[PDB]
């Protein structure tokens, strides 16, 4: 199940790593300040990739039309976002960023 | 939402009934005859400003947006209904299904991302005497009866009727309808002179303003209404003068009609009895876009059998449509078309000068403003907004 | 009130005039011909934006704004004059006099606390040489004078004309009027061979600012207008070059016209002598809306008796106005309508690039902005706004 | 400039090209055919939303803005070429030299100080295969090749076309033309059975983002533009399904066509090989105003001599004009205007529902964005502003 | 001739009071500081009561269209009323609030 | 000839404009900003106007008609609608007494 992404240390605050998984949709991994998120990469309105958007706190800004998500809800916050995001648990341990392998 | 905030702060007994200029969002409206779909031919409208298709399958009536999720086309343009259950766009073959709306299939790409994970909007719609009713609206639909006038679903009524387009705001057409004082405009009527009915010029007001109407806050299905009482304690006028001089008179026929009238959310008049003592009249004025309504009229009569019915229907044809429905509610058409101008920059909702008759459309505007299931906006059109 | 405050802000010799798209309120303006209008025969016209209706009673003409005070309809949709001094709304019967608005009673409830308690506006007319003219304005009106040209109401001058609705917005029809190097545009009328007209194809001037024009705000009837004086100094062009080659020739006929040439608030031309050297030409350009304008065009003759006025009135059909008012003024209309676009968004009022003959239009600019009676504005349309201060 | 902030603040990744619903000022635009320009005829257009006037004068083409410097009137009203040089205004004779624009004389006042001292606004011109381009853009000209795709000026290629106006924004065309599922709407065109193509519906994409498509900016004659990679790792579909159930098949004809499709800025498209396997397909989608365009059709063919350029030219007026320029691209016209009430109030910009084979149009939407050489703007239409 | 309102310390200042009569149009008593004022209830642009309105020191808002009227002089304040109001003679005697049972 | 007498230095105000008036030729406007003086054709380049009777905003004159604007120093157009740069006419101070070229600057 549980998929270990990186070393905590390998993301500054407020960035993104895109997650890509063999047979799978991407993954978007955020660091909130010393906290980690993730949810699906692909933007639900579209192609886009999350992960090449914009974070503001603990939401995320798709970059192709300026919708947005909770990234801890995975719920939309902007339009024209309307279908929720898969969220993944994510635990750090000793350093260590691991990601769920099945949404919640 | 939709009009300039200094009219809406002007305007506080209705301010949401002024700002819903392309009607209220979440009410049942009448916008077709069960005859005019037919299985497997849908059919196009528009209704509070938006594009609809509505098919029928294995008899039942189903309503997509006519507005594809990818490029915002009207799937309309070119239909292709390639199997009984599905519509795809002409475009680049975005499949949905006709009962939830979901995009099923892609046959540009059969592995897209997109398959299973975007659903086309759809909206309830029910067939009642012989009537199309669409749920403009969100989530579960109430009953239809909510947004209907008493007795028009009787078991035993039979309703036939017409329905067209008309240039004028829905507002202008229910306010004609319900205003005490228009009857003026049909002292001409063939109707009038060929059914022999009693028809003042208006009435003198008497008693207080609160017995003027009843208002209606609720039933035993949550409707929404007013009557006008104003022939309660009036006197009708049947001697119009100028300077004292008379110079016209109404219709003293022995035929008494418009006893009982109301106004219902989401628009919709009842006149009983009407064109004759043994029918009434139910008539919708459904808003289609900001300049334009459906005039959906209906005349209603008991009937106990397929004799009377078939009876009725000929009745119908042959007298009601052509003396009532066009002979009378022909000039209700040009009289609502006059008021576009004086509205149309909306300031015509402050600067109009009511008199007395004018406490059944203030009644009106109250009971709309406060028991109003949502207001229609552009954004509801376009695709509703939100910045986090 | 009618243009974004921008431009109003960058047009500081005439901001006012840049501002009256739907013309100046509180003028006497001529809508129609006094045999358009019969006998209890009400008429529909649009002035300064505002729907009208004129009727004649006992042979005198009455205007009431044709809007309902009750729901906003026009009264015309469907006439009821149902006694000789009033008229009453189709909708519910509100009953108003023709002679002060009053609404006098209300068929629908002769109980209603609003008898005798609202007007619905009227506007004064007056009729003079046979021409129909509205006071568009509040209060007592001033004399017709003060708004017609010199000479128009003369006592012996026959007036007989044209009237019809042109496309554009009114200024552009003035300007164009009082224009002197417009006259390059008529050059081939029909006119200036088959009556034998002098015309030059322009002007080259002279002098300084001043004498180009002659400003009258010093008029004893209160008259405010210009006169182009280009003529009293400037050379008449009667061979236009290219490369110093000519190209073109002025028309060298016999008769001299356009003499005096001048424009008048609220905006009336007096072309003299023209099209004849023993008559004179008055035009207005009555704003109807932001887009469009009466031509209300007259021809003035002295005539001295019946017989004169009769053949004034035969050579007015057979020649003056098919050759003149038409044959002439046509290429007006059309010159009017080419300018729309450059001045439809308000940018031609700063992007215009004026010479020398302007300073007549820029002197007239000036003169309509310092001595209108009132800027018309979309609020007089719908009814005006103001909020306790 | 030319749309709602709160919209280009949305579309951080194509905002310049959202905001160019006029077009790129400072590139080269075909207009009409050299064989639609004679000797003394001027003509109008409109480009970019620019009303323009061309001549030809012994033999070599020049362009006028068709606006008058004094009051702003079109010359073409009533156009007056006094002399072989120059144009004079109608209204008051201000004299311009097609050469340079410069106001060289005054007939109504050949004292005045404006002559010689105003200059009327001037475009370049050029002939190049049969069609006529001006360079819509201020200052010294590029090659016209940098404004062309690639072999459309090859020494042999002959080009043979058509050109109309079409009401939509040049973008939805632009779009359209490149759009690689679009291939759908012409399943059923007389150009697939006449002339034997295969034609899949569509195409399941292989591989990652950037192999979807190869971006140019490394083209020595300084072009910039995108070809269509999809076919590279994509399976095309020739069955289209719904729910697993095969309801159309693409086209299996002999002849294989448009192995290369790439879209050029300022928006010309590339289709090769093209209606046949021996031809070349370039269009153009050239700003006219906000809501028009020419769609500029050209076909080129490799010939070697006047006879094959006749035969080449019997064979465009009997087959290719008909049957693809016509037959194969009418659906395009159709398709593009389909799009247009979606995307008229800016809206769509940000309510369109992308899927996978549409990377190839965000691709030229950013190519676009980073590569044009200006916006056209309103102001460049009515007259530069600025305040000191 | 004169007719019993309230007790004066009834109204608090910056309110307004209906005044039915039996037989007769509705008046409207406004308290502004502790003058007392009296007018036409009915507002003379259409059928509104005034009674339902906002006031703003002596100037009476209008519900129906936000016209407006000085409680005092009876004038219009504010577009779209035009027709000034009836004002009817108010007497505080012996802290109790009388209105002229007509107009002045 | 070469040189046109204007008026004493001191008969200029900063901040003002004076129109000289030239027998056989256009008008020039000279402007003093500061201490320092400059002259260019009075007519705006725009139009009909005379910049003498413009405002004047450090070293931007600004046209009465349209609200153009030129620099005083360098006769460049400074707002739009203005595109026609301003002939330049040396001037210089001689006793106190301002003088203006006859020629404009080449
Ligand atoms: O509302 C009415 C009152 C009296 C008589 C007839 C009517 C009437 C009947 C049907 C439709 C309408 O619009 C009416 O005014
Ligand atoms: O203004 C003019 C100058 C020279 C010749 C004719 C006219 C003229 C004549 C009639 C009507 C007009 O508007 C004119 O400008
Ligand atoms: O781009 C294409 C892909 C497959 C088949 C035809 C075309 C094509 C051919 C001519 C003009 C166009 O705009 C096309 O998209
Ligand atoms: S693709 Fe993310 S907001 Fe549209
Ligand atoms: S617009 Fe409908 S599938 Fe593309
Ligand atoms: S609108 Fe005229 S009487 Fe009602
Ligand atoms: S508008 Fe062209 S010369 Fe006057
Ligand atoms: S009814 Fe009072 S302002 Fe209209
Ligand atoms: S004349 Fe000076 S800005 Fe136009
Ligand atoms: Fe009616
Ligand atoms: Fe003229
Ligand atoms: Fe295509």
């Amino acid at each position: 199940i549980w998929l270990k992404v990186c070393a905590a240390s390998d993301m500054q605050p407020g960035t993104i790593r895109r997650v890509n998984r063999v047979g799978a949709a991407p993954l978007a991994v955020y660091r909130v300040g010393d906290q980690f998120y993730a949810t699906e990469d692909t933007c639900t309105h579209g192609i886009a990739s999350l992960s090449e958007g914009t974070l503001d706190g603990d939401v995320i800004e798709c970059p192709f039309h300026g919708g947005a998500f909770n990234v801890c809800t995975g719920m939309p916050a902007s339009s024209p976002c309307t279908v929720p995001l898969g969220v993944f648990e994510v635990e750090v341990k000793e350093g260590e960023v691991y990601v769920a392998g099945e949404k919640k | 939402a939709n009009v300039d905030e200094a009219i809406l702060k002007r305007v506080k007994g209705w301010a949401p009934y002024v700002d819903a200029k392309l009607g209220f969002r979440n009410h049942w409206y009448p916008v077709m005859f069960s005859k005019e779909i037919n299985e497997g031919e849908p059919k196009t409208l528009k209704l509070l400003g938006e594009n609809l298709l509505v098919n029928r399958i294995d008899g039942k009536l189903y309503c997509l947006k006519d507005r594809c999720l990818h490029r915002g086309v009207q799937l309309s343009v070119k239909v292709e209904c390639k199997t009984k259950s599905t519509i795809t766009c002409w475009y680049h073959a975005w499949t949905y299904r006709w009962e939830d709306g979901v995009l099923c299939d892609i046959l540009t790409n059969p592995t897209s991302a997109q398959i299973g994970r975007q659903k086309l909007k759809t909206y309830p719609v029910q067939e009642a005497k012989g009537c199309v009713f669409i749920y403009l609206g969100d989530g579960d639909p109430p009953p239809l009866a909510r947004d209907t006038p008493p007795n028009f679903l009787d078991d035993d009524m039979e309703i036939l009727g017409k329905n067209q387009i008309i240039k004028s705001n829905w507002r202008l057409a229910v306010e004609n309808g319900f205003d005490p004082s228009h009857i003026y405009i049909h002292k001409d009527s063939i109707l009038v002179k060929d059914n022999d009915l009693a028809l003042p010029l208006g009435f003198a007001p008497g008693g207080d303003r609160k017995q003027q109407t009843r208002v209606v806050d609720d039933d035993v299905v949550g409707r929404k209404g007013v009557y006008d009482l104003i022939g309660e304690h009036g006197v009708p006028v049947f001697e119009g003068t100028i300077g004292g001089e008379v110079v016209r008179e109404g219709a003293y026929g022995e035929k008494i009609v418009a006893n009982d009238i109301s106004i219902w959310l989401p628009g919709v008049l009842k006149v009983n009895p009407f064109p004759n003592p043994d029918m009434m009249q139910f008539e919708w004025y459904v808003p289609i876009d900001e300049n334009t309504h459906y005039y959906f009229q209906t005349l209603g009569k008991p009937c106990a059998n397929d004799e009377e019915r078939k009876k009725y229907e000929q009745e119908f044809e042959s007298k009601w449509k052509p003396m009532a429905l066009e002979g009378f509610n022909n000039d209700d058409i040009w009289a609502r078309e006059a008021m576009v101008d004086f509205y149309a920059d909306d300031k015509g909702w402050v600067n109009e000068i009511l008199f007395e008759s004018d406490e059944a459309i203030v009644a009106w505007r109250k009971l709309a403003s406060e028991h109003n299931q949502g207001i229609q906006t552009q954004a509801h059109v376009s695709g509703l907004e939100h910045h986090h």
